[PDB]
DNA sequence: CGGGAAAATCTCTAGCA
DNA sequence: ACTGCTAGAGATTTTCCCG
DNA sequence: CGGGAAAATCTCTAGCA
DNA sequence: ACTGCTAGAGATTTTCCCG
């Protein structure tokens, strides 16, 4: 599995962990409790 | 370096020091420190430095609401060829956007629209002109303008050539359109030094004619592949390689280790 | 016939990225067009692109050029 | 580059045009052109109308690509020549416009009018526009009940009938066909801006007496004498600027 | 091309057309065209695309003011180590900014500081703080923070590593003083994989020790060197190449071509 | 000589001919309308 | 590499250290500090002193570093713990500071001081400082009229002590000693830690028994064995982790 | 006498940049140092940089590691 | 001299507001 | 007459290490 | 095959707000 | 499951042109 931390919304603080559900070019769709979020990749950490 | 990990944590919980400080600090190797950075989730504060890539289909439009002089601008763009479609409208509401869609599909062959998040482009009006239209949306990630920088960028290039010509009209709404004209027809550039309308009418002439071609080519062409596998569909074959696609998977391989028939 | 049409198609080019480069490739020979990918040959090179990612045309000025 | 004798007694034979040798023979559509134009006996996309036309009360403005039978409509406020001036001047910053057809009514001799064509580079001079007509008020009819007010209805009177009433010989829609016809229109215009760049060279070869010059190759220079198309390799002629 | 550059001037003062489209439709030659648009100060709209470089001699500091939690945070930076100096102030005010410059000259030897035009940098009381320690201002281009992006650039470090330890302190100045702390000691990385304590003490002490090591060898080593010209005078030799300053400028000749007495 | 075009201090529009008086690398420093201003190359363009 | 003899020989009659040796002999700093290592019968930075003292009225925190004289103080409001930890974390911001000597005051036992140096990682420990400090005072006395507030004066008698009053054997001053005092300092860590990072390691050469890595060079590698330096090639000899 | 000092100059290593060129440059050689200019030598290659383009310093990793 | 792994180097972005 | 930078995350290239 | 000039290509930035 | 781009200004590299 994988963890995400993003910047999502115009809010500067970043958060995670979140479950990475899909992994495209460019954006990634994740999981943050029970909340599916769609990142740019611009904005995400994957480990 | 049971003892150098633990001081290291330690020292993390207190100062978040960077992998570098703590290798270097601790004598641990880069892989130990730069797990211990890893597992503190006080330090993930940066995302991976690189960009995506907009679609750039020939069907997509790109569309945008800018404002100017107090007034708002609808503005649409075709991104494969540049060419913009803008229109001065009285408010930023579902109506007028589905009116400015409506024409859009009219007059141009648009498959996909890709917007913001806006409240126009979102209304239940604009959804069901693109349902009777044939257009799907695509809606960007919210506040991310990257995605359809396209759209943004063509606001910037119509706000400076409205800036040139302001002075040749009275009203905003007729310097738009001049702005709208020369943009798309005198201002040439990218891939085959076109304008905006010549690179538009090239892009959709090409679409329709490879189309037609490629449809008499396959059913002209007809012929099963096999490779290394199961009876793989001919999609070119020259220059010792063979373009076969197997299960919806396009692949390419040598002459060589393949057989028509 | 066949050979003429696939002529015609070897006739286009094809501007086209790869997914980690922004800038646009040069004008690649189009081989193949489908509903999601195109296929190409730049340079002595044939490499199969997603529909998305490529420009397809028939430049005029080079055509009335030979 | 051999396939000029053989594009000669096509000519001869068939009167076929330039676009026929150059696609067939493979060669440049500069010699085809020199070609087809080296015989006596051998001898529309910007074009629109516009006409206004009266629904429920409300003013519309109909413009038709005359070659394609492509519309642009819609319904303006009222019959005054600066509504006629936008819905120009947007409509040539959609499509290339060179002249248009009017009927000599209020709106199309006003001074805006003028002024607008002025600035867009469009000239005004004064049967396809009613049938069009027609056919658009019939669609129009057709789709009304489908849009509470009579602008959108139009608008979608206008994208059925550029894209999904199809019919004619190839039973291609209008949109196909005037995107066809400009298409044709750009290569028309690339063709005569080559011509024009290289009809102000001379040539002289193996020295023989100064020819014309058709196509500066890779390998070969195509050249024209006394009404003659003759290949000579680069290196045994000589290219100046008269 | 008299007929055709009279066509592309009388249309460029309609649409005010690239180079590329006039010289496209009017058969002009790239010159022509290029001059048509450069003639016409509607088109002057674009500046050169490059950067310039800061000042990073070892006695330049830049300061900035930055706030955070409504409280006002005076930083310097020390350009050539990336070493930082923050503290929290009451006001952006030119008696604090005074202390706090006073305070920097006494702790280090800094000789120029290089600041935004802001109200407190050019205060009178600045500018009689900066006399006293004989500090050198330097002011930046008003407007433009690219001129001090090394202060910049630390105002978005000293925030991030707050953000990280803020919870530790109560106060925002104990974690403005924890912040500088982990940055000048605790983030390693840089031209010596250094910290930025590091980086300044090794900085300093190596101009002290090449202006004393370079005096000597000038005291002792004394010639005169002709190449080509007049008695320039010696200052490196070797490797086939003469290093020399003739009247104040400094240029390298090979070996070949010059005699030292 | 020289003609400088340039955007000075917040304002978007863009100002000039001006005179070129210094060329350093970075920054230029113009004359006006009997106004000396110095403007970083990248707001300047110069003929 | 081939002075190593010499520099043996050079310990055996003066003494000299590792220092000495690695700049004359041109040999690696681990090399000199085993030679000097090698031998029994040849066998600062960090402290600060904290003092608070009184003028006009107001408290005056004073910090000096010990092996240099470089000061830094300041006029805090008030004799508070506070006051004293927010002094000692920003000299800990500033300095490596590792440990300070105090003179068992109200002030710097309190519980916020003792925490303040857990968080810095220094040490509290309980006649330089008095002479600093009569210094500093004379300094404040001689620049007092120059500045209209206590702390002003203060601070340029912090400039005029650290960079402009020089004295000693070199004629440096405080600024310049407390950089070279810690630019050694500095020095001393990276060779320790390189002595840690390869003191971990065994090496067998041409097989004999195991031996201490000192120097992995680009052409040699440089090992201990029974208290003597040999210089053996690197394809004649294996080096293994242990 | 001399050649030890400037064996101690040669032992120190310059960063610098150049004018057009945003990133720094390896460490190279100091041959010289002036008021205004620096003299080095990066890659067999003598360069006379500006002060306040160069960044000198002596790293003491590497000294202590030969 | 040959692969793998580790290290070094290079490329690229956000935020500084 | 003055001037973008920094540090971290991924990708790619060099170097070291044992054969 | 050799320089110059012209053209093409590449590098890089602001603004989109 | 989605995604920066564009056009203009300078600098540098290729190509063409006559020898
Ligand atoms: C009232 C004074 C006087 C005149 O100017 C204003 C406004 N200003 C604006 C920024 C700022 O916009 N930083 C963002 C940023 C943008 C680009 C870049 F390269 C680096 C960057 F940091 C400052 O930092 C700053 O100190 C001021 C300031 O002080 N003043
Ligand atoms: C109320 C809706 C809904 C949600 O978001 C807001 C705010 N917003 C902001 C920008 C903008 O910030 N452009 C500057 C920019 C920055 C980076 C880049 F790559 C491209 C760029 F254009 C828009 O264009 C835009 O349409 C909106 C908008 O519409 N809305
Ligand atoms: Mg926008
Ligand atoms: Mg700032
Ligand atoms: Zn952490
Ligand atoms: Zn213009």
């Amino acid at each position: 599995n994988f963890r995400v931390y993003y910047r999502d919304s115009r809010d500067p603080v970043w958060k995670g962990p979140a479950k990475l559900l899909w992994k495209g070019e460019g954006a990634v769709v994740i999981q943050d409790n029970s909340d599916i979020k769609v990142v740019p990749r611009r904005k995400a950490k994957i480990i | 370096f049971l003892d150098g990990i633990d001081k290291a944590q330690e020292e993390h919980e207190k100062y978040h020091s960077n992998w570098r400080a703590m290798a270097s600090d601790f004598n641990l190797p880069p892989v130990v420190a730069k797990e211990i950075v890893a597992s503190c989730d006080k330090c993930q504060l940066k995302g991976e430095a690189m960009h995506g890539q907009v679609d750039c289909s020939p069907g997509i439009w790109q569309l945008d609401c800018t404002h100017l002089e107090g007034k708002v601008i609808l503005v649409a763009v075709h991104v494969a060829s540049g060419y913009i479609e803008a229109e001065v409208i009285p408010a930023e509401t579902g109506q007028e956007t589905a009116y400015f869609l409506l024409k859009l599909a009219g007059r141009w062959p648009v498959k996909t629209v890709h917007t913001d998040n806006g409240s126009n482009f979102t209304s239940t009006t604009v959804k069901a002109a693109c349902w009777w239209a044939g257009i799907k949306q695509k809606f960007a990630i919210p506040y991310n303008p990257q995605s359809k920088g396209v759209i943004e960028s063509m606001n910037k290039e119509l706000k400076k050539i409205i800036g040139q010509v302001r002075d040749q009209a009275e009203h905003l709404k007729t310097a738009v359109q001049m702005a709208v004209f020369i943009h798309n027809f005198k201002r040439k550039g990218g891939i085959g030094g076109y304008s905006a309308g010549e690179r538009i009418v090239d892009i959709i002439a090409t679409d329709i004619q490879t189309k037609e071609l490629q449809k008499q080519i396959t059913k002209i062409q007809n012929f099963r592949v096999y490779y290394r596998k199961g009876p793989a569909k001919l999609l070119w074959k020259g220059e010792g390689a063979v373009v076969i696609q197997d299960n919806s998977d396009i692949k390419v391989v040598p002459r060589r280790k393949a057989k028509i028939i | 016939e066949l050979q003429k049409q696939i002529t015609k198609i070897q006739n286009f080019r094809v501007y086209y990225r790869d997914s980690r480069d922004p800038v646009w490739k040069g004008p690649a020979k189009l081989l193949w067009k489908g509903e999601g990918a195109v296929v190409i040959q730049d340079n002595s090179d044939i490499k199969v692109v997603p529909r998305r990612k490529a420009k397809i045309i028939r430049d005029y000025g080079k055509q009335m050029a030979g």
